[PDB]
C-alpha cells in the first residue's frame, strides 16, 4: 500500500554501512559491538521516520 | 527596548502615561483600567483641554491586545501646592453599561424559551457582542425583576445553571462553564517567583450542602411539586460535619438543583486555597499553569482566577495572579 | 547484581600525536587528531582514552567570539561556533588566548597570555570534568618560552570521607 | 602589596564600558547574602534561614587630565546615558555586564582647572526574557498525545457494522473480553475500599456488560476503554499496579487468524490495549524511587521493548503511518524521563570502604547521622552487620 | 523566666511561637486566637510538611488554663523576598461549628416546650456541652426559620431573655443572666494603669 | 488530527536525548566533546 518503495531492510543497513566505512574508517568495516555499530544502527533508525 | 506596554485612545497614542495599572478578574463581569498623566499650564498663555468623558481605549501588552474599554469613563484633575499637578483616567470593559444600566425589557416576563434566548435579546439594547460556549438550557418560566440591572440579573440566572460569566480581552461576554484549556507556564519556585502567600481555611467550606424549591410548570402542581423537589450534594475533601442549606430562586428541577449544588462547591472550594503570586517581567486567564513550591509542597495543576499589570515610573514593572485548583 | 552497574560510555577523544608530528627548522610539534585502532582483520576502531586531555585540547586549539571594535570584522571570521545557540549553561565554546596584542616590553605580553590561560580552561571547572586546574608560565630569555596545564582528575569510586568542597559531577571519565 | 618587584599595569585591567576606554581611578564592589533571621520568645536559642543571593553593585572614579578634557568627559556622558545595559570591564572583577544607575560630574574654573572627575555607580543587570519565565517541565511524561493519537488509530479501522457479517459476532466477543480484563484488574486493586463511589462504579462495570449493543458504535467502545483505565489508574498508587498491569499487556499480546478487512478490526483492539497499558505502566514507574541506576535502567528496557514492537507493527505495511509517527515520538520522550529518573532521582554513587562494616557505622561515616541507615537497607545486599567492602548510597551535598 | 504562656496544638508543644495574641469577648459566641511561627526551607533537601487543617489547640497563661480552641482553622503561609518567610496559625472556640453551620433540626417546630429544652436539642448534633446556669422560661411556640444558622437563632431567642450567652475558658457554652462574681483586682492609677 | 514542522529547540534536545541514551547509555552530553559537535551536526541535517 506505501506509496514510497521502501527497499528491503537488509539492502539498506549494507548502504550505510558500506558509506560510513568507505568515509569515516576507510574501507574496514564496523567491529560488531563498538560505537561504530551503535551509530549506525541509529542512523538507520533515522531514516525509518 | 521595544516598548513591553502601549496604550491606545481615540486612536492618538498616550506618549506620557506617567503610570499605569491594568486589571482583569474572572469574578466579575467588567475589567478596569486607570492610567496617570501629566499635564501642563503656562499662565496668561492659552491652553488645550481635550476632557473627552468617553472614547475607546485600548491596551497592548508586548506586542499583544490585552484590554478592550467604552474608555474614559471617568476623569478626575489631581493638584497639589507642592509636588505637581497631574490627571488621572479609567475605564471599563465594553459592559459598561449593562453594569449600570436598568433593564429596558420589552414586556417583561418571557413565556417560553431558553436562557440563550434571554441573554440575546435582554443585552442586545445597547449593541454588545454576545460569545456563547456553553450548553442550553430550557426553562419554563422566566420572569426578569421589573427595574434590576442587567448585571445583577445575568449574574443571578448564570449562577443558578452553572455558567461562569466575564469579559474577554476583546470587548466581547463570554459566558463559559470551564476553563479555556489554553496551557499556560510552569510557574517554579526559584526561578520566577517573588511573593506567593498561599493560603487555606476552613470558614468557607461545607461537607454537605442541600437545595429546595417549588415547581411552576403548568403539569406539575400539588405533593410533586411543594415536598417533592429537594436534592443532596456532598464535597468529601472537608473531613468534618459542617452542614449547609440553600433555597432555589427558580423553577426546581432535580438537574438544576445539582447544578446549583455544584456551582457553590465550586465557588467554595476556590477560596479556599487562593494564592497570591507575583512574577517580576510582563496570558490569559482561566489558563493552565504548573507550580512548584516545596515548601509547602505545591505539585498541582492551578487556574488563574485573576491577572493585574502594573507599572510605574521608578522600579516597577510587575504582574500578579491569583490561581486557585 | 554484578557490582559493574555503572553503564556510562565514553565516546571519541582527540588525542595528541594522532597524526604525527609536523618538523621544522625552529622544532618539532605534535599535529593533535583522531586516533585509528586496527584489528587482527581489518575492522578498524576509534580510540576514547584520555577524555579529560582530548578535551582541554578542543578547548584551546578553537577562537571563540571576537570581541566588537567599531570597525568591524567580515563575516566569515567572526569566530565562535553556531551551535553555541542551544547550549543551556550559558556560556560559549572555544577559547581566545589568540586575541591578544603585543603591549609593553615582551614580559608584560607574557603575563596577559597567562591570564587569558586561566580564565578559558577554568571552564573545565564548571563542566565538573576536573577539581582544579592551574597553568605555571617561565620567561628565561628571547626565544626560550615554557608553559605547562597541571589538571587534577579523581578516581571513579569514592574513597575518602569529609571532603571540603563537592563531589565533582560527570566523574565517571574517572580524570 | 610584597617584595618591590610589582607591575600595577600587568595586574588590572583597562576599564571600560559598551566599548569605549576610560581612565579608571577606584574599584569597589558589594556582595552578600539574603538571611531570615529569627529569634523567639523567652527562648534561649535562634535560628536562620536562607532565601538567596543579592545583587551585586559596582562603583568606580574616572579622571581625565589630557588635553581638551571637556570634549573626552562631556562626549563619554552621552555613553553612560545610552538606552540598556552593555559590557563593562572591571579593573579587578574583569568582564560583566551592568546598567549605569547615577554619576556625578564634578568641575572648577578656579579651584582646579584642568582636570575632571566623574563617579559612577553600577548595578549588576542581567538578561531575562519577556515572558516571566518558561522553562521546561521534567518531573512528568505527556499522555494526553499519545492517547489521543491511540484514539484515531483505533477508530479508523474496529468497525462491527462494516466486517463481513459472519464474523461480527467473533469481533463484538471480543470487544466485551478486553473489558472484562479492566474490569478483573480495578476489583483487585481496591479491595479494601469501602468508600460509596466503588459502589456505583462496580454497577457501571456490570451494566454496561450485561448490555449486548454497547459495543455497536465504535465512539461507546472507546469512551469505556479510555475510562476503564482511568478508574483503573487512580485505584492505587505505586508498586501496587506493577502486577495488573503487566498482566493486561500479557493478554493483549495476541494476534488475530481471520483474513483481510476482519483481521484489521480485530488487531485494533489488541494493539490499542497494549499501548494504553504500557502508557500507564511507565506513569507508575515515576511514582517510586528508583532501588539502583542498574535496576532503575532495566526497568525502562521493559518499556521501550513494548513500544518499539507497537511501531514496527504500525508501519510493517504502511498500516497506519500516522500512529507510527505517534509512537516513536512517544517513546523518546519517555526515554528522557526514565533515563534521568535512573541517574539523578537520588543520584547514587558507589563508594570503596576499605571493609565490611555494619550499617549505622557506614551511615554515620558517609553522612554524619546514624539515623540514615534505613536508606542503606533496599540498595545493598547481605546482612545488616556485614555491608561492604564496596556501599551504593546518595551524593552528599553539603 | 518560667513561662508565662505556653500552648498546645494536639499535645506537642510550640517552641517557636514569634508572637501571640488570644482574645475573649463577653459579647461574642466564640474566643480567637493566632500564632506566628518561624519555619525553614533547605533547596534540594527534604522538608516535612504538617499542614494540619484540623486538630485541637490549647493556651496556658502562667500556668493557668486560659483558651480551648477546634484548632488550625486557618492556615496562611506569608513569605517575602527579603525579611524572612513565616507561618500563621487560627483557632476559635469548640462551638465554631455553630457559628459557622446551619441547623439540621429534626422537623423544625416545636410544639410546647422550654427555651433550655430547645438549645440542647440545637447544639447537641454537634457534641457541645452546654453550661446553663440562667432561669427556664416556658414557650408555648417556637420555629426555627428554615436553614437559619445555630449562631442566629440562639443569640435571638437568648436576646428577649435577658440572657448572656459566650463561652468558658475550658471549651464549653455559658448562658447566664449576670456577673460571675470572681472578685478581682483594684486598678488603681499609678499602680499599675499604663 | 495533524503533524507538522517541528521548532528549533524541540528538535535539537529530541536528537541529544535519542544519541545519549542509545549510544552512550544515558551519560550527558558535555558541551565542546566530540559528542558536542556530532549531534550538532546530527540537527543541523535535519532541519535542512
Amino acid at each position: 500500500a506505501c506509496t514510497i518503495q521502501r527497499p528491503e531492510p537488509q539492502a539498506l543497513r549494507d548502504k550505510i554501512a558500506t558509506r560510513f566505512s568507505t568515509n569515516v574508517l576507510g574501507g574496514a568495516e564496523i567491529i560488531p559491538e563498538s560505537n561504530e555499530f551503535y551509530v549506525v544502527t541509529l542512523e538507520y533508525a533515522m531514516q525509518e521516520e | 527596548m521595544i516598548k513591553p506596554m502601549r496604550i491606545f485612545i481615540g486612536g492618538e497614542e498616550l506618549e506620557t502615561y506617567t503610570s499605569a495599572r491594568l486589571q482583569r478578574t474572572k469574578k466579575q463581569l467588567t475589567g478596569s483600567l486607570t492610567v496617570e498623566i501629566f499635564l501642563n499650564y503656562v499662565p496668561s498663555k492659552p491652553v488645550i483641554v481635550n476632557a473627552v468623558r468617553g472614547k475607546e481605549i485600548l491596551v497592548y501588552v508586548m506586542g499583544e491586545l490585552a484590554f478592550t474599554g467604552e474608555g474614559g469613563s471617568d476623569v478626575t484633575v489631581n493638584f497639589a501646592k507642592g509636588q505637581g499637578y497631574s490627571v488621572t483616567l479609567t475605564a471599563r470593559g465594553r459592559t459598561k453599561y449593562l453594569v449600570d444600566s436598568s433593564h429596558s425589557h420589552p414586556t417583561g416576563s418571557f413565556k417560553d424559551t431558553s436562557d440563550r434566548k434571554v441573554i440575546e435579546a435582554l443585552v442586545k439594547e445597547h449593541k454588545v457582542v454576545l460569545d456563547w460556549q456553553g450548553t442550553e438550557v430550557k426553562e419554563p418560566k422566566i420572569t426578569l425583576r421589573d427595574g434590576n440591572r442587567i448585571f445583577n440579573e445575568i449574574f443571578e440566572r448564570c449562577n443558578q445553571n452553572c455558567h461562569f460569566a466575564y469579559e474577554t480581552r476583546d470587548g466581547k461576554l463570554l459566558v463559559t462553564d470551564g476553563t479555556t484549556g489554553v496551557v499556560g507556564e510552569d510557574i517554579v519556585l526559584g526561578q520566577n517567583i517573588l511573593d506567593f502567600s498561599a493560603e487555606q481555611s476552613e470558614d468557607r467550606a461545607n461537607s454537605e450542602i442541600t437545595v429546595k424549591g417549588h415547581r411552576v410548570a403548568k403539569d406539575v402542581w400539588g405533593k410533586n411539586a411543594i415536598v417533592q423537589p429537594v436534592q443532596s450534594v456532598a464535597d468529601s475533601w472537608v473531613g468534618a460535619n459542617i452542614p449547609l442549606t440553600i433555597q432555589h430562586y427558580g423553577d426546581a428541577t432535580n438537574e438544576s438543583l445539582q447544578r446549583r449544588a455544584k456551582f457553590e462547591a465550586d465557588r467554595r472550594a476556590a477560596e479556599s486555597k487562593s494564592v497570591n503570586v507575583t512574577v517580576f517581567h510582563v496570558w490569559d486567564i482561566g489558563n493552565i499553569h504548573y507550580v512548584e513550591i516545596p515548601p509547602e509542597g505545591i505539585f498541582d495543576v492551578m487556574e488563574c482566577v485573576s491577572l493585574t499589570y502594573s507599572v510605574d515610573a521608578k522600579s516597577t514593572l510587575e504582574t500578579q495572579l491569583e490561581l486557585a485548583p | 547484581n554484578f557490582e559493574t552497574a555503572d553503564r556510562r560510555k565514553r565516546f571519541w577523544t582527540t588525542q595528541v600525536a594522532a597524526c604525527g608530528q609536523s618538523s621544522d627548522d625552529c622544532g618539532d610539534c605534535a599535529r593533535p587528531g583522531l586516533q585509528l585502532l586496527c584489528n587482527g582483520e581489518g575492522r578498524i576502531t576509534i580510540a576514547t582514552d584520555n577524555y579529560v586531555a582530548g578535551l582541554a585540547l578542543n578547548i584551546l586549539l578553537t577562537d571563540a567570539s571576537k570581541a566588537d571594535t567599531g570597525c568591524g570584522w567580515t563575516p566569515g571570521n567572526r569566530g565562535g561556533f553556531w551551535g553555541d545557540s542551544f547550549r543551556s549553561d550559558n556560556m560559549r565554546s572555544g577559547s581566545k588566548i589568540r586575541q591578544v596584542t603585543a603591549r609593553g616590553s615582551m614580559r608584560e605580553t607574557v603575563a596577559l597570555i597567562r591570564a587569558y590561560a586561566i580564565d578559558d580552561l577554568k571552564k573545565l571547572v564548571a563542566y565538573g570534568v576536573a577539581k582544579s586546574v592551574d597553568v605555571d608560565l617561565t620567561y628565561q630569555g628571547s626565544n626560550k618560552i615554557d608553559m605547562t596545564i597541571m589538571i587534577q582528575g579523581v578516581d571513579g569510586n569514592e574513597s575518602r570521607v569529609g571532603l571540603t568542597g563537592e563531589r565533582i559531577a560527570n566523574a565517571w571519565v574517572w580524570s | 602589596m610584597a617584595g618591590p618587584c610589582y607591575n600595577p599595569n600587568e595586574h588590572y585591567l583597562p576599564a571600560s564600558f559598551k566599548g569605549v576606554p576610560f581612565d579608571a581611578d577606584s574599584s569597589d564592589s558589594e556582595h552578600g547574602r539574603n538571611g531570615a533571621e529569627a529569634e523567639f520568645v523567652f527562648g534561649e536559642r535562634t535560628g536562620y534561614a536562607d532565601l538567596g543571593i543579592k545583587i551585586r553593585s559596582y562603583s568606580i572614579r574616572a579622571r581625565f587630565q589630557t588635553n581638551d578634557h571637556v570634549a573626552l568627559s562631556n562626549a563619554f556622558i552621552a555613553v553612560l546615558e545610552s538606552t540598556g545595559p552593555g559590557l563593562l570591564v572591571h579593573p579587578t572583577r574583569g568582564p560583566v555586564m551592568a546598567a549605569c544607575r547615577s554619576a556625578r560630574v564634578t568641575d572648577s574654573k578656579v579651584d582646579a582647572a584642568g582636570v575632571t572627575y566623574i563617579d559612577i555607580d553600577f548595578v549588576e543587570a542581567n538578561d531575562t526574557v519577556t515572558g516571566f519565565g518558561l522553562v521546561g517541565s521534567l518531573i512528568a511524561l505527556a499522555l494526553s498525545p499519545i492517547i489521543t493519537a491511540t484514539e484515531e488509530s483505533f477508530k479508523r479501522y474496529y468497525s462491527p457494522e462494516n466486517v463481513r457479517y459472519y464474523n461480527s459476532e467473533t469481533v463484538i466477543a471480543t470487544m466485551a473480553e478486553a473489558v472484562q480484563q479492566v474490569q478483573t484488574g480495578y476489583l483487585a486493586l481496591s479491595g479494601n475500599d469501602t468508600s460509596q463511589e466503588k459502589w456505583t462504579i462496580v454497577r457501571d462495570f456490570r451494566n454496561v456488560l450485561i448490555d449486548e449493543f454497547t459495543f455497536f458504535d465504535p465512539a461507546n467502545s472507546w469512551n469505556v476503554l479510555r475510562n476503564g483505565f482511568s478508574y483503573l489508574d487512580s485505584a492505587a498508587v505505586g508498586q501496587d499496579k506493577f502486577t495488573i498491569l503487566r498482566n493486561i499487556i500479557n493478554w493483549s499480546s495476541s494476534h488475530s487468524e481471520l483474513d483481510g478487512e476482519s483481521a484489521d478490526a480485530q488487531n485494533a483492539i489488541f494493539s490499542a490495549v497494549r499501548v494504553l497499558a504500557t502508557a500507564y505502566l511507565s506513569k507508575a514507574y515515576m511514582e517510586t524511587v528508583a532501588s539502583t541506576v542498574n535496576e532503575g535502567l532495566a526497568q525502562y528496557d521493559q518499556i521501550a521493548a513494548i513500544l518499539e514492537q507497537e511501531a514496527q507493527i504500525a508501519q510493517e505495511d504502511c498500516h497506519d503511518n500516522e500512529f507510527f509517527l505517534s509512537i516513536r515520538e512517544f517513546s523518546v520522550s519517555v526515554a528522557r524521563v526514565m533515563v534521568n529518573r535512573a541517574y539523578n532521582s537520588p543520584a547514587l554513587i558507589v563508594y570503596s570502604f576499605p571493609g565490611t562494616m555494619h550499617s549505622l557505622v557506614v551511615a554515620w561515616e558517609i553522612f554524619g547521622d546514624a539515623k540514615r541507615s534505613r536508606e542503606l537497607e533496599g540498595r545493598n545486599t547481605g546482612a545488616p552487620w556485614a555491608i561492604g567492602p564496596k556501599v551504593i548510597a546518595e551524593r552528599v551535598r553539603a
